[PDB]
């Protein structure tokens, strides 16, 4: 029995374009833990990703933050791209800067 | 502080 | 008010790449101040909180040594829970332990915790009582029979009773300036036309610690709850906390729509309005 990731893009503060910032994916609820993450800037991998350490929620289900500092501007689209045992093909949320 | 040991199942 | 101490630990099989993978973390409340992994390059038990990193090198040292022992154990432990289950030695597979305890105002123990699973589910735990377990399969009724002839929940009640209160209240105090400060939530509500006849009413908390809150949508007073869209909360990388919540609502219809937002940082629940 294996559980698909739920997939959350947003930033640390809120967006304004010219500042600097944090793109943040966070990825919970899944099961097991292997799990592929990566952030995309204009449709291509961001280099600088860190994440956090392994834990998981009172259901046994993981989570992990995926992030990365960056500028935003009007221009430039962000978003998380996620593979998982679940997943036959990687899914992709873009960032929406009222989500 | 973690507890001091592991138990074998 | 009141406060935990939690320990979480992950052992994850990997045939044919090399030994199970153990990973070990360790919270009070929502903040994350230790960890460990058997995969870095040097592997001991890290400070990842500020008020953990005075502790003197004999803390890290033992912890170090503690949790390559516990390593070693869970390893062990998936060796023998393939053989309970009757599976083959190709799979890989996921031991899970959470533990800790729970503490009041005065930091008495409120309760303690000692929980397993295999493969993401429930194994087997140490009930409240501290003194007898519940196994959820015939398996698990292995280890709880090992267990008992071994008398480990006495041993268990010794720690969370002793070492993981006292300690929890070591940290509380080393750490209050952060554990022992709310921060409440920055708030607003967004809104965005669906269509003609339809707008999205969104209400944001930001930058809250800990975790925990409660984001509801009323109609006319009334709570909407199973036509409000309720994100997981998300941590912001800065150890606060965000959530939303948005409603669906028919156009003209908006100031019938409040939103009420209830968080330990707060003297009182807020209540929220669109304002256009």
């Amino acid at each position: 029995i294996q559980r698909t990731p739920k997939i959350q893009v947003y930033s640390r503060h809120p967006a304004e374009n010219g500042k600097s910032n944090f793109l943040n994916c966070y990825v919970s609820g899944f099961h097991p833990s292997d799990i592929e993450v990566d952030l995309l800037k204009n449709g291509e991998r961001i280099e600088k990703v860190e994440h956090s350490d392994l834990s998981f929620s009172k259901d046994w289900s993981f989570y992990l933050l995926y992030y990365t500092e960056f500028t935003p501007t009007e221009k430039d689209e962000y978003a998380c791209r996620v593979n998982h045992v679940t997943l036959s093909q990687p899914k992709i949320v873009k960032w929406d800067r009222d989500m | 502080l973690t507890v001091q040991v592991a138990r074998v199942w | 008010g009141s406060h935990s101490m939690r320990y979480f630990y992950t052992a994850m099989s990997r045939p044919g790449r090399g030994e199970p993978r153990f990973i070990a973390v360790g919270y009070v409340d929502d903040t994350q101040f230790v960890r460990f992994d058997s995969d870095a390059a040097s592997p001991r038990m890290a400070p990842r909180a500020p008020w953990i990193e005075q502790e003197g090198p004999e803390y890290w040292d033992g912890e170090t040594r503690n949790m390559k022992a516990s390593a070693q154990t869970y390893r062990e432990n998936l060796r023998i829970a393939l053989r309970y289950y009757n599976q083959s030695e190709a799979g890989s597979h996921i031991i899970q332990v959470m533990y800790g305890c729970d503490v009041g105002p005065d930091g008495r123990l409120l309760r303690g915790h000692n929980q397993y699973a295999y493969d993401g589910k429930d194994y087997i735990a140490l009930n409240e009582d501290l003194s007898s377990w519940t196994a959820a399969d015939t398996a698990a009724q292995i280890t709880q029979r090992k267990w008992e002839a071994a008398r480990v929940a006495e041993q268990l009640r010794a720690y969370l009773e002793g070492l993981c209160v006292e300690w929890l209240r070591r940290y509380l105090e080393n750490g209050k300036e952060t554990l022992q400060r709310a921060d409440p939530p920055k708030t607003h509500v967004t809104h965005h036309p669906i269509s003609d006849h339809e707008a999205t009413l969104r209400c944001w908390a930001l930058g809250f610690y800990p975790a925990e809150i409660t984001l509801t949508w009323q109609r006319d007073g009334e709570d909407q709850t199973q036509d409000t869209e309720l994100v997981e909360t998300r941590p912001a990388g800065d150890r606060t906390f965000q959530k939303w919540a948005a409603v669906v609502v028919p156009s003209g219809e908006e100031q019938r729509y409040t939103c009420h937002v209830q968080h330990e940082g707060l003297p009182k629940p807020l209540t929220l309005r669109w304002e256009p």
